[PDB]
C-alpha cells in the first residue's frame, strides 16, 4: 500500500526540505508535510495496477491476418500494433513468457504450425511441409473453443532487446541491419483451414507473463512509421509532388496563451 | 461421472483473466536470468522521476526545445507569469513522465511535486510566489486572490529549484484523469513575488518545471491512453 | 569539491555536485555465476581504466547538442582501443565525466543524459537501416544540426531533431536516464557512473555501443555583459572495470 | 492586454537583408476592445544592447518582429543572441510586456 | 495454488525507487 | 428468525402500551400482546428474502441494444428500466459490485469492449480503436455460453449517488448538471460481431453484488418520464394542440366511497 | 467455501432497526 499521512504543525526550520537541486539528476523526496499542514490520514490505496505484471499482462492483439487461400502466416512480433508497441517500448529489456490466443470468426478445421526459427514453412495450404514430425501443431474447430498455448522465452540472451544500437555484421558489410531485427526472431504461426466454412479473419491475442523489464525508457511520443525501425518522419503523400514534406505526428497539443491556461 | 456445472462465464475469452495455459515447446529451458542494472518491478517508479513540462507550448514553439521555458523580466508591478491547470490530460501532463504514465489509468489520487528552476546568470535574483488553487476555485487573476490557496514562496541564490507540493485537495478518494468539471484539480499559477532583478537593464530569466509523484499517489482502472494513435499500417 | 583518481590519471573539480550513480549500482567484473564463454578474460585495470579526455565541442548560440556513442568515442583512446580491435567481446562500465565553465555573467544550461540503446531514427521517409559510419562517429562525436526539411536524406542519415531526442521520444523525459544538468550558474561540471547495462554478459565492442552520452542545450547560452558567445564543453571518459576475452586478430581492415 | 504569443524565440539569419521578419505576434485587447496606442506596440530594452529589430505592423491587430537592418549581423562576431521587451499599451492605458530572444542563425 | 500442467512456464501471472529519483553515490 | 409470540393473560395496567404519540417520529413498539391475549406461538419465519443483498442481488435486465452494422454501444447505467431503477431508488447511496451477463440471441462470434471512462470508443465495427492494448475486452461465441464478468466497485467515492442534490461547476456557469449525471460514470460496452449469423438484439443483465445500501427513501410514486432526470410530469402529446398538458401517471387508485370498502 | 477466482470481488452472494422506527435521543 502507499503510506500514510503524517501530522505536521507550523515548523520554522533552517533546513529548507523544499530547496533542493534540479541539476544533481535526483528527483525531490518532498512530502506535502514539508510544505503545508497535514492532518493523519489513514492511506490505504495501492498501485497494484501499475506493476509490471498487471501492466503489460493483459493480452492485446499482435497481429492480424487474411486465410487467403486457406492459408495466412505471420512473423511473431509486437512491432504492427502501436498502442502494445509504445507500452512495451516504455522498457529497454524484456524478459516474458507469452500466451497465444487466437480469435478466429472461421468455421471448420484449423490448424496452426509455430515453425521455430531456421526452418522452411509451408508456402500454402495442402504443402507438403504440413505433415511435420517435430513442428508443434495446434489443432482446433473455432467453434466450441479459441486456441491458446504457451511460448516460453526463446531469448539467446537473457532478456528481449527492445531497442538494440548496433548492427549484426561488421563494418565494410553492405547489408547491415540496423535495430533489433536480426537480435531475435520467435518463429511463425502459419493457419490454414481444413474445411471450407467459416471467414477469414485471425487475431493473435498474446499476454507477456512472468515479465521482467529491465530499463525504463521515455515513453514513445510520436507515431510510427515502420516496424523494427523507429523512424518517426511519416512521409504522408508519396504520389503527389510533395513527396519530400515529412510530417512529425506527434501529440503535444498548443495552448492559446501561457499564464491563461 | 462427477456432477459439474457450467455456469455462465466458462467459454469465453477475456482478454484481462488470469488462467493456466498448455506449454507448447515443453522441456525447453531459458537462457539463465543475469544481473541487469535498473530492473523496475513498477511504473509508478517511472511516474516518480522529475521529468520536464512544455510549460511554454505555444503555436509557435511546439516541437522546438524552446517550449520548455519561459522568460522572465523585470516588471515594476506583479503579474500571473505561468497556469499550469492540474489536468493529468492537459498537453502539459499529458507528455511528461507523470502524465504519460497516469494517462494509462482512468484515476489517480495523490499529491504531486512541482521543481522550478531558473536558468540565469550567477548575479540575477528574484523571488516568484507560487500558489495552487485548490479545486473548486476560480483562477486566480490577482496575486491577492492567488496566495489564499496553498501557496510557497521561493528566493533565488546559491540554489535555483524549488519544489511545491500540490497536496491532495478533494472531497472523493479519486480524481478522474480525463479532467471534467466535476473533479478538476485546480490551477498552479506562477507570480513574481517582489520582482526579477537582473544584473543589467534588459536581463531575462528562462524558468523551467519538472513535475513528479509523491510516494503517496496511486492509480486504478488501468485503460488505453489517449497520447498514442495508429491510423496507418505498420509495414 | 572532488577528485577522481583511475589508474594514470586525475580529474579534479571545485562547483561540482553528487556524482550520479547511474541506476544505483558501481561498475564489477563478470561474475562466475553470469558469464557464458569459458575463455578466461583479459584484465587490463591500469592502461585501459584511465580518463580518455576526447575532442572539445564548441557551445554556441544555436548549438543543437551533440551524442557520442560509447564505447565506439573510444575505439582509438590508448590500449582500451586496442583491445576493443583484438578481442571477440567486452563489456565495461564507464565514469563520464563533462567539463563547461564561461562566468558569472554567462547563463545556459545543458542536459546532458546516458541513454543505454539510443537506437537513432533514420533522417526521414522511406524504411531505411541508418548507415553503419554515422552511429560509428568515433570519439568526434557528432553535432545535433537541429530539425529541418533540408537535411541530407542519403545513406541513412540518422534524426537530426534533439527534441525528439533523435529517436521519437520527447526530451525532457529524458530525465528518466542516468543523467544530470550543467547550470552555468550553479555548477560547471557533471559526473555520472555507469555500469556495464547490457542484457547479455559480453558482446562485441565495435558492432554494438551499448551507452550513448548525449549533451543539449536546454536554455541557449546567453553573453550577457562579455563579449565571449561560446563556451568549450569536454567530455572526459574512463572506462572502469572493463574485461574483454575471446581474442583473435584485429577486427580492422 | 495580454501579448499573444510572445514568451518566444525568433531566428535571424547571419547575412540577413533589411526588412527580414523574426517572428509574428499579436495582441488580445482585454476584452473591453480599447484600441492600442497607433506608436506602440514598440521595443522597450534590448539584452545586450540592440537596434534594427523594428516591430511593423501586419494588417490587422497581427504585428510583426522585423530587422530595420541599421545593424549588421555577422554571427561569427557577437553578440549572437537578443532578448527583446515588447511594450503594448492601449488607449485607456494598461501596459504588458513581453520578451522576444532572438538567435541568429550560423549562416555557411 | 495448484499448477495443472505440472510446468513453470504454464502459469498464471506471477507478482524500491529509488535507483532512480536518487541515483547518487 | 422472527421472535416467538409470547403469551398474554388479561391485564389492566396503568401505563397504556397503546397510547403512544405519532408526533414524536418515532413507530409504536405495540406487539399483540399489548392489545389482546395471546398464546405462545414458536414463530420461525424469517426474513431473509428480504435483506438488501437478496432483495436487489438478482440480475436484472439493464439495457437492450440493437447491432447496427455489427455495431451498439451501452453506457451503463440503470437508468432505463424503472422496474429496476426503482428498486434502486429505494436507497440514496449504494455500494456495489456488479456482474454483467451478456444474453445475446446473435451467432457467430461477438466482441464486448469495457470501456473504461475518459477514452474513445470505437465509433463503429472494423474501427481501428477495437485493437486495444489495455481496454478490456472479452470474445465469445454466443452459442455455447453466455459472457459474464465482474465490474468491482469503482465509485470515486465510498458508495454509488441514486440521488445528488447537487451541480457540478459553480454558481455562475452556464451547462450545469443536477443531478447524478456527472457524480458517476462506469464506462461503457461496445458490442460488435465478427460473423454475420445471428440476429441484432442484445440484453444486458447485471447483477448487484456484496451491496450495501445506507439511507432509505420513500419508493418511486410515480413513472419516471427521463433518465438522471427524476421528473414526473409526463408531457403525453407533443404534436396535438395540447403539448401543454401534462399528465401525473401515479399508482394511487380512488374507491367510490370511504367506509364502505 | 472455495474462492475459484482467488479474488474478493469475485464471490457470490454475501450475507437493528432502532435507527429508524425509534431516532431519538
Amino acid at each position: 500500500v502507499v503510506p500514510d499521512t503524517k501530522p505536521s504543525g507550523p515548523q520554522h526550520t533552517t533546513k529548507p526540505s523544499i530547496l533542493g537541486a534540479m541539476e544533481i539528476g535526483a528527483s525531490s523526496n518532498a512530502t506535502p508535510e514539508s510544505t503545508i499542514e497535514t492532518r493523519y490520514v489513514y492511506n490505504t490505496n495501492t498501485n497494484a495496477e501499475a506493476d509490471v505484471e498487471m501492466f503489460l499482462g493483459r493480452s492485446a492483439l499482435w497481429g492480424k491476418v487474411t486465410l487467403t487461400r486457406q492459408y495466412a502466416k505471420w512473423e511473431i512480433n509486437f512491432q504492427e500494433q502501436a498502442h502494445i508497441r509504445k507500452k512495451f517500448e516504455f522498457f529497454t529489456y524484456l524478459r516474458f513468457d507469452m500466451e497465444v490466443t487466437i480469435v478466429t470468426n472461421n468455421k471448420g478445421l484449423m490448424q496452426i504450425m509455430f515453425v521455430p526459427p531456421g526452418i522452411d514453412h509451408p508456402e500454402t495450404h495442402d504443402d507438403r511441409k504440413w505433415d511435420s514430425a517435430s513442428n508443434p501443431s495446434v489443432f482446433f474447430q473455432p467453434k466450441s473453443g479459441f486456441p491458446r498455448f504457451t511460448i516460453p522465452f526463446t531469448g539467446l540472451a537473457s532478456a528481449y532487446y527492445m531497442f538494440y544500437d548496433g548492427y549484426d555484421k561488421p563494418k565494410g558489410s553492405d547489408n547491415n541491419e540496423y535495430g533489433i531485427a536480426p537480435t531475435n526472431d520467435m518463429g511463425l504461426l502459419c493457419f490454414r483451414t481444413l474445411d471450407n466454412s467459416g471467414g477469414n479473419d485471425v487475431k493473435i491475442y498474446v499476454k507477456p507473463k512472468h515479465i521482467t523489464a529491465w530499463v525504463p525508457r521515455p515513453p514513445r511520443a510520436t507515431q510510427y512509421t515502420h516496424k523494427y525501425s523507429t523512424n518517426y518522419h511519416y512521409k504522408p503523400n508519396s504520389s503527389g509532388p510533395d513527396e519530400h514534406v515529412l510530417k512529425d505526428r506527434h501529440f503535444i497539443k498548443t495552448r492559446p496563451l501561457i499564464s491563461s491556461a | 461421472g462427477l456432477p459439474t456445472r457450467l455456469p455462465s462465464g466458462s467459454q469465453q475469452f477475456m482478454t484481462t483473466e488470469d488462467e493456466q495455459s498448455p506449454n507448447i515447446l515443453p522441456g525447453f529451458h531459458p537462457s539463465k536470468k543475469i544481473h541487469i542494472p535498473g530492473m523496475i518491478t513498477n511504473v509508478m517508479h517511472m511516474a516518480r522521476v522529475d521529468s520536464f513540462i512544455p510549460i511554454n507550448n505555444i503555436q509557435g514553439e511546439v516541437g522546438k526545445v524552446s517550449m520548455y521555458y519561459i522568460t522572465v523580466t523585470k516588471k515594476t508591478v506583479t503579474e500571473r507569469i505561468l497556469v499550469l491547470p492540474l489536468e493529468m490530460s492537459n498537453t502539459l501532463f499529458a507528455t511528461t513522465l507523470l502524465g504519460e504514465v497516469l494517462n494509462y489509468y482512468a484515476n489517480w489520487s495523490g499529491s504531486i511535486t512541482i521543481t522550478f528552476m531558473c536558468v540565469c546568470d550567477a548575479f540575477s535574483t528574484g523571488k516568484f510566489l507560487v500558489a495552487y488553487t485548490p479545486p473548486g476555485g476560480k483562477l486566480p487573476e490577482d496575486r491577492k486572490q492567488a496566495m489564499l490557496g496553498v501557496h510557497i514562496i521561493w528566493d533565488l541564490g546559491l540554489q535555483s529549484s524549488c519544489t511545491i507540493v500540490v497536496p491532495w485537495i478533494s472531497s472523493g478518494f479519486y480524481r478522474r484523469t480525463k479532467a471534467d468539471s466535476f473533479t478538476h484539480g485546480g490551477y498552479v499559477s506562477l507570480w513574481y513575488q517582489t520582482a526579477f532583478v537582473p544584473p543589467v537593464s534588459g536581463g531575462t530569466g528562462s524558468i523551467l518545471a519538472t513535475c513528479s509523484a509523491c510516494p503517496d499517489m496511486s492509480v486504478r482502472m488501468l485503460r488505453d491512453s489517449p497520447m498514442m494513435e495508429q491510423k496507418n499500417e505498420l509495414q | 569539491l572532488k577528485q577522481i583518481t583511475i589508474g594514470n590519471s586525475t580529474i579534479t573539480t571545485q562547483d561540482s555536485l553528487h556524482t550520479v550513480l547511474a541506476y544505483g549500482e558501481w561498475p564489477t567484473y563478470l561474475s562466475d555465476i553470469d558469464a557464458t564463454s569459458v575463455d578466461k578474460p583479459t584484465h587490463p585495470e591500469t592502461s585501459a581504466d584511465r580518463f580518455y579526455t576526447l575532442d572539445s565541442v564548441e557551445w554556441q548560440v544555436g548549438s543543437h547538442g551533440w551524442w557520442w556513442k560509447l564505447p565506439d568515442a573510444l575505439k582509438d583512446m590508448g590500449v582500451f582501443g586496442q583491445n576493443m580491435y583484438y578481442h571477440s567481446m567486452g563489456r565495461s562500465g564507464f565514469i563520464i565525466h563533462t567539463q563547461c565553465n564561461a562566468t558569472k555573467f554567462h547563463s545556459g544550461a545543458l542536459i546532458v543524459a546516458v541513454i543505454p540503446e539510443h537506437q537513432l531514427a533514420y533522417v526521414g521517409g522511406v524504411k531505411v537501416n541508418v548507415g553503419y559510419d554515422h552511429t560509428h562517429p568515433g570519439q568526434s562525436g557528432h553535432q545535433i544540426r537541429g530539425p529541418s526539411q533540408s537535411n541530407d536524406r542519403s545513406g541513412g542519415k540518422p534524426d537530426e531533431d534533439p527534441l525528439f531526442n533523435c529517436n521519437g521520444t520527447l526530451l525532457g523525459n529524458i530525465t528518466i536516464f542516468p543523467h544530470q544538468i550543467i547550470n552555468l550558474r550553479t555548477n560547471n561540471s557533471s559526473t555520472i557512473v555507469v555500469p556495464y547495462i547490457n542484457c547479455v554478459p559480453m558482446d562485441n565492442m565495435l558492432k554494438h555501443n551499448n551507452l550513448s552520452l548525449v549533451i543539449i542545450p536546454l536554455v541557449p547560452l546567453r553573453p550577457g555583459s562579455s563579449g565571449i558567445n561560446s563556451v568549450p564543453i569536454t567530455v572526459t571518459i574512463a572506462p572502469y572495470k572493463s574485461e574483454f576475452s575471446g581474442a583473435m586478430e584485429a577486427q580492422r581492415q | 492586454l495580454h501579448l499573444i504569443l510572445l514568451p518566444a524565440t525568433g531566428n535571424v539569419a547571419e547575412n540577413s537583408p533589411p526588412g527580414t521578419s523574426v517572428h509574428k505576434f499579436s495582441v488580445k485587447l482585454s476584452a473591453s476592445l480599447s484600441p492600442v496606442i497607433p506608436g506602440f506596440p514598440q521595443i522597450v530594452n534590448s539584452n545586450p544592447l540592440t537596434e534594427a529589430f523594428r516591430v511593423n505592423w501586419l494588417s490587422g491587430t497581427y504585428f510583426e518582429v522585423v530587422t530595420t537592418g541599421m545593424e549588421q549581423l555577422d554571427f561569427e562576431t557577437g553578440p549572437n543572441i537578443f532578448d527583446l521587451q515588447i511594450y503594448v499599451k492601449d488607449e485607456v492605458g494598461v501596459t504588458d510586456l513581453q520578451v522576444l530572444t532572438v538567435q541568429v542563425t550560423d549562416v555557411n | 495454488n495448484i499448477n495443472y500442467y505440472k510446468d513453470s512456464a504454464s502459469s498464471g501471472l506471477s507478482r524500491d525507487p529509488s535507483k532512480f529519483t536518487q541515483p547518487l553515490v
